[PDB]
This record gives structure tokens, C-alpha cells and sequence, in this order.
């Protein structure tokens, strides 16, 4: 019903902005980011799981203030077999992070990204998260 | 003039007498006037800067933790030549300037960055200067905001607000593999997947990918140079830098053919499995994705003897006889750090 | 350049091609109308005028329409009708099939309309994109809502809500918290502006305490504005750095505070329409602010209406009075909907 | 124990200090805002009552982003029999601020700010807060 390449050019598409949304809303507005995530969204932050609206609110509430500076960035559209009759894509991040306090370090991140519909209006959530340094043993 | 090395042992002395273990006060006040010092015949004048070099020199050579210090009736004109004291004396939180005769403000500028709980500048000519102590002790303030204490009278408050940021991460864990089912579960397809990776003939992994299968390459950015990443830098894919729509397409492979076609193409790899770090992003009913961490050296070529480090996320849909099916995979590669060479096999 | 007999007649040929149940305008092959050619007019959509009339029409009768469709009317150019954001802001559904377009670029004009279906089939504009991605991403740049597009239902568009709140609480009268505070502070301010507007201030030497302190401030703006009287005993710390100087705009004691009120043009208080926080309450202290409109009676300032915020700190004193430590006046202008509702 | 004139001076420095600080932080970090009301603090917004950290917080999470812009402000030392041993401080400002979906308003506020001692350090805390609109008829 429709093509292959569309699926591709739209994953990017949905990656590129939501790269910034996502980080743009972590650096400025530390307070809302956490909105993004569905409920049933799982964060695993260095091996640290987070599951749930509210824990993930407390849990970016409880982190330093940030500012992210991104190096490189890839996508995947995701087999419909994986999430049937939804569109969802695969994100993934390599840049550097500044957290408060904390000396600047090199980071890998990746996110699955479902779009959800309303009848009154279409948007993207995160199915999942999973941040980890380069180097968390130091 | 300056002073013979055999009186600065001497001076050494006199302060190690007048200083005081218990309440870890040393004090200076006349020292030219000091008996010892007068009786050796050894001139020593502070505002000279030979002598007060000497004398911070002695004092963080000698006593690093000193808190509190007297320097009063030492006919000082110019507080630059100790601005070096914050150095010197870091731990100093009591300073007594009384009895000299510099007559302006100005000079604490440049004794400003040590911090001070107490501080005395009475009997000196500029605190004649001032009208009321508001303004004496406002133009303190701007140099110690800290300071509680200023000519033996307590002052008010000190003027901060806490807004009271974070600054602690998270404690760092290794692996999360949720329930035992995921960790043997992929631990074992890990283990099969990457003895099929690293036997040099990739097409067993074949029965491990889906027909319409996705796989993508992706390299940290090197502002070529012949950098060791130059052989995967052919086939790096990374939509911030690459705007072009039909390139993005082929850069990505679509199906498990050309994915396997792809990383036979690859160079032939040692993968320390021992050493991975997984993290299990998600799990549904429908799928599981994971991500590891680790580090690899390749076999083959100049550039084999190179150590790299990876990270590489799996997305996979259940297969028959408890096996998984990867629907996705991304490859992130890059040199390894020097931590990781390190610790790079047991 | 129609006659209106003309325009009447399109009126009613267009009345004729709409649709109430589905809200959907044919507009297809306008010139080729059986009705228009037989009555010998000839309306020309690709032409600027024409165009602009009809839109003009489309605006008149009905702006409710959620549908239109313009194909087979050979528009080569879309900026004539970039109007019909204005037009037809309600608009849904756009179809533009069969025509002249050469470029995408045309679309930018009418961008701002948001459309959930359009139709591009048929023009000279698809011939030149390779793939259907580029061609949908092309045209999504232009209209990032539309869920199809030429009859075939689209990837979900790319949106993502941070979920911002806007909304303000829903703003309250007056709060006392426990209802003593409310007769306690009532009284004392009837007590307190009964004295205040006597015109003979001596007594409120016995509301303040012995070192209380008293101040006015003023919204910053020049000369002759009715405010001008305060504005030579406004205090504020933000445009004067000066302390020598701020010292003397604050009264230490009583007795300042009082002769400093008696300088106060004489006034006259709606302690019925006063509205009172009471920001804090101690052992040892009770804080509470007083926003109210008062006129005054004599100078300048005569038969003017004034708006204020008064805040007072105040510490217990015997059979449930209040003793003023420290008094903060804060004096404006009155807004035309505080003067309307000034008085009964 | 020491003079009148530098309690003003103080004060003013104070206010001069806070205005900046919690405007700031209210417009760029909301989240932090919270932690400079005490537990005991009473926040009165628009006649809406506010009471202990936790609801001070999830209140000031509730609200739209902002952008206040000071017209003016005035500020007071306060008589030691109303906070006995305490050093406080009185402050009125007056000003426009800009929330989220809302039109421009002129607001009037005022704070009680208390210094809290500590062996290690000295902090203050806002002891209360009263924040009304000029036009909260509307």
C-alpha cells in the first residue's frame, strides 16, 4: 500500500526533529521532558531501570541540569512484525554531555519512537530508553 | 638588602615560636621589633617584597593548614606584594591588617579571592575616610561576602541564596537484563551470534536474521587522514551530516541478503564476550530490543593489530524452538579508549 | 470585469454545484458549465479577476465549507487564489487534479490552509520526482497535517507534543485563611482607614509600633502625570542605587511615619471593595497585603481615582489589636474597569 | 549590637540579590524555584493558598513557563520583635510577566525573606509569598 523508501525518509525525517525536541526540551525544560514517554516506556540509565510515568518524572527531576552537544546521529524504520498495524522507528545518538558538577563525558543512546493516533490529532511517543557513558567504569 | 639563606633558618625559627599548634595562630606583629631577630642583628622588613616572598614561602612550606594570621603594625603601603597569599594560605579564615598605614579600600582587591571569617583593618588611615560603618562595611562586603565576623564586632548575615541544584548522578550498574529468562536467553543468542560473527564465514547468521530485516553503520566524527576508522568509513551512515534522501536509503539494508552480504564485507573480528555490557532497552509480547557494549580486534590486514571499542543494538522479534529474530540491527564503532585496551581480555 | 447579473448567475450555478450534507463545493471544469455557457458566460479561474471574484463569492455566502474542488480549470498559477486562507479558513479538502501546475513551488502559496486530504494527481509537477517519498515529503514540507493524499492514506505524520501547560489556576478574591484572621484584620482596617481618612492622622500614632518603618513606591514611567505628587516620596531601590539617599526615603519611627503621612494628600477609602491576603501568619508576626481604590479630595489630584497595594507586617498587641512594624504602600492609577465598579 | 542604616543597606543588597535570583530561576529553572521557600512558608496566589514545600513544588510544576519583567521595587528591614534572633527582611515588587498562552499582565508582589544560620554556611529562605494580578477581575 505504500512504498518501502517513504518509511525510511520519514524515519529520518521523524529523527532529525525529534533529536531536538528531545534534548532541546532535556537542556531548557528538564520539567516537561519527562511528558514524552508513554507509561509503559522502560529507561535504562547505566544499568539503572526506570519504569513508569512518575518514576521517570522524579528520576530527570532528580538528575543535574545538562547540556548535550550532539556528534552524530543514525535511524531505522522497524518491521511491522515487531508492532503490528503501528508505525514506530529506531533512533540511535552518539555525542557529549555536560551534567552539572559532573565532568563532560562522551555518551550512546538509543530510542524506540511509536507514533500513536488520536481522532483529534496524531503524535510520537517513546516506547523505550536505554543512555549509557562511554566510559562508566571511571 | 636581601637576606643570607642561614637567617631565613633563623626567621624560620622565630615563626615556628610564634606560632601556635593549639589554636593554629601565627603570629607577625612587629617582627623587625622582635627580640631574636634584633639580636642576631638580622633586619627584616615586611613591606619589603624580598622578605614577605620569603616569609609566604616559609609559611606554605612549612604550614599549609594554618588558619588564622597577624600582620599588624607592619608599616604596610601596598597589599600586592602578598596577593599571592591565596596559594600560599588557602585554609586561612583570620586575617589581621591593624595598625598600618595603607589608606584606601583598593588594596583588598587584590587580596579578595581567599575567603575570610574574620578580618581587622582597625587603626589604619583609611577607616577615617568613611562616614558611616554602613559604607566601611558594604565596601568590606564586596571583597569578603563571606566574612562574619570585621574589627572584633559580629556582623549581619551574609547575603546567598541556595537554590539548592543536584550534582549527584546515578550510581553506574553494569548489566540489566530485567528477568533471568532475558539474561540466558540472550547471553546464549549473544554467545551463538558472535562465535558465528567471529568464525571468519558470517552466512550462518543467516537463520539468525528476518527476511525483511534492517541493519545501519554509524562512526563518531573525525575532524579521512588514513584514520583507523577509515575502512568502515565507506559505509558510515549518520542523517545530522548526510542530508541527501537517496543515499540514506541504500546506506541502510533492507533485506537479510544484502544485511549478510554487507558484513561478510566487514573485516574478520575477536570479540571479547566475556566482557559485554547488556542493557535490555524494552520487552514486549511482540518484540525485545538490547543493547552491548564492548570491544573487538580484528585479524586481518595492517590495521588488525588495532583494538576497537562498540556499541551495537538488537531488535528481535521471538523465533521457533526459543530462538530470538533480529528485525534491526545498528552498529556504532569507534577506538577503543585507553581504559578499555587495558582491560581489554582477562 | 462581470457583470453582478453575471456574478448572480455563478452565485447560482455554484448554490446549484455545492453540497449541504457533505459541505463540498464542485468547482470542476467551471467554464465548461452547461448553465454558464448557455447564459454565454465565460468564467476564466486562471484569470486573476475571475478568480478573485469567485473567492470573494466564496467568502460572501458560505464560509462554512469544509470541501472545494477546482480541477480540469487549467490554473497555471496559484498566487491569485493565495487568499483563500482568509477566504476559507475552515477548509479541509483541496483538490487541484488535472491542471496546469508545472513546479511544487507553487504550493508555498498556499501554504497556510491546513488540509487533511489533497489531490495533486494529474498536474505536470509529479513527472519530475523519482520516488513517492520525495514527492510526499515535498509536498508534507507545505502541509505537514494531511493525512492523504491523492486518494491514498499517508505515513502518520511527525509531531511531538512536549505537553507545555498554558493555563493560569483560576484567580480568588481574598484570602484570611482561618476566618479570626478575617474579623481580626477587617476590623483593623476598618479601624485603621476610618483613622486614615479622617484628615487628622495623629491617631494612628496608636497602630504603629515604637520603631516602625513606613514607605511608598510608585509604577515607573513624566512630568504633570497624576502620580506626580508621590513621585517626589517614591521609593525605589532598583533605579536609585544611592543607600545615603534611600535611607532617607524610609521613615525609622513613628513619629517620622505619622508626620510623613500627614503629608499624604487627604483620602478617602472603599474599604467595601478592599481585597486582603494575608501572606503569613506567626506567634510572632502576621503579615497581610491590601488592594483597594481610594480618591482623593484636595490639589491636583482632586476628583482623580487612584488604585493601591498596601502591605503590612504587624505583631500582637492587647485584646486582639494589631501593632505595625513595618508599612509598604505601593500607589497606581486606576484601571477604567476598577473606576467603573469604584464605588456602590 | 550594630547600626540601623546598615540593616537598610542590607536589605536593599538583599532585595537587589532575591529579585534576580528567583525571577531567574523562576523564568529559566522552575523546578529549582521551590527550594528557596521554607516548610513553614505560605505562598498566597491570587487568593489561592499554598502550603509546605511539597505543594509549593508540584504548584509551581503545575504552572505555565514565564517571563517576568520588573518595573520596580522597594524593600524594608523588619523590627527584631516580630522574629526574635532572627534577621529578616521585607520586599515589595511591582512588574509585567509573560506566561505561556496568557496575555502580558501587571503583577504586585511581596516577601518575607528570613536568614537561616547554619555552622557550615548561611542561607536565606522566603518565609512567605503573596502574588496578585493588577487586573485579576478579568
Amino acid at each position: 500500500s505504500v512504498d518501502f523508501k517513504t518509511y525510511v525518509d520519514q524515519a529520518c525525517r521523524a529523527a532529525e526533529e525529534f533529536v531536538n525536541v528531545y534534548y532541546t526540551t532535556m537542556d531548557k525544560r528538564r520539567r516537561l521532558l519527562s511528558r514524552l514517554y508513554m507509561g509503559t516506556a522502560t529507561l535504562v540509565w547505566n544499568g539503572n531501570a526506570v519504569s513508569g510515568q512518575e518514576s521517570l518524572s522524579e528520576f530527570f527531576e532528580m538528575l543535574p541540569s545538562s547540556e548535550f552537544q550532539i556528534s552524530v546521529v543514525d535511524c531505522q524504520p522497524v518491521h511491522d512484525e515487531a508492532t503490528p498495524s503501528q508505525t514506530t522507528v529506531l533512533v540511535v545518538i552518539c555525542g557529549s554531555v555536560k551534567f552539572e558538577g559532573n565532568k563532560q563525558r562522551d555518551f550512546n543512546q538509543n530510542f524506540i519512537l511509536t507514533a500513536q493516533a488520536s481522532p483529534s490529532n496524531t503524535v510520537w511517543k517513546i516506547a523505550s530508553d536505554c543512555f549509557r557513558f562511554q566510559d562508566w567504569a571511571s | 638588602n636581601e637576606l643570607k639563606p642561614e637567617q631565613v633558618e633563623q626567621l624560620k625559627l622565630i615563626m615556628s615560636k610564634r606560632y601556635d599548634g593549639s589554636q593554629q595562630a601565627l603570629d607577625l606583629k612587629g617582627l623587625r621589633s622582635d627580640p631574636d631577630l634584633v639580636a642576631q642583628n638580622i633586619d627584616v622588613v615586611l613591606n619589603r617584597r624580598s622578605c614577605m616572598a620569603a616569609t609566604l614561602r616559609i609559611i606554605e612550606e612549612n604550614i599549609p593548614e594554618l588558619l588564622s594570621l597577624n600582620l599588624s603594625n607592619n608599616r604596610l603601603y601596598r597589599l600586592d606584594d602578598m596577593s599571592s597569599i591565596v596559594q600560599k594560605a588557602p585554609n586561612l579564615k583570620i586575617l589581621n591588617l591593624s595598625g598600618n598605614e595603607l589608606k584606601s579600600e583598593r588594596e583588598l582587591d587584590k587580596i579578595k579571592g581567599l575567603k575570610l571569617e574574620e578580618l581587622w583593618l582597625d587603626g589604619n588611615s583609611l577607616c577615617d575616610t568613611f562616614r558611616d560603618q554602613s559604607t566601611y562595611i558594604s565596601a568590606i562586603r564586596e571583597r569578603f561576602p563571606k566574612l562574619l565576623r570585621l574589627d572584633g564586632h559580629e556582623l549581619p548575615p551574609p547575603i546567598a541564596f541556595d537554590v539548592e541544584a543536584p550534582t549527584t548522578l546515578p550510581p553506574c550498574k553494569g548489566s540489566y537484563f530485567g528477568t533471568e529468562n532475558l539474561k540466558s536467553l540472550v547471553l546464549h543468542f549473544l554467545q551463538q551470534y558472535y562465535a558465528i560473527y567471529d568464525s571468519g564465514d558470517r552466512q550462518g547468521l543467516l537463520d539468525a536474521y528476518h527476511d525483511g530485516a534492517c541493519c545501519s553503520l554509524s562512526i563518531p566524527f573525525i575532524p579521512p587522514a588514513r584514520s583507523s576508522l577509515a575502512e568502515y568509513f565507506k559505509d558510515s551512515r549518520n542523517v545530522k551530516k548526510l542530508k541527501d534522501p537517496t543515499l540514506r536509503f541504500r546506506l541502510l539494508k533492507h533485506t537479510r541478503l544484502n544485511v549478510v552480504a554487507f558484513l561478510n564485507e566487514l573485516p574478520k573480528t575477536q570479540h571479547d564476550v566475556n566482557s559485554f555490557v547488556v542493557d535490555i532497552s524494552a520487552q514486549t509480547s511482540t518484540l525485545l530490543c538490547f543493547s552491548v557494549n564492548g570491544v573487538f580486534k580484528e585479524v586481518d590486514g595492517k590495521s588488525r593489530d588495532s583494538l576497537r571499542a562498540f556499541t551495537r543494538t538488537f531488535i528481535a522479534v521471538p523465533a521457533s524452538n526459543s530462538g530470538l529474530c533480529i528485525v534491526n540491527d545498528e552498529l556504532f564503532v569507534r577506538n577503543a579508549s585507553s581504559e578499555e585496551i587495558q582491560r581489554a581480555f582477562a
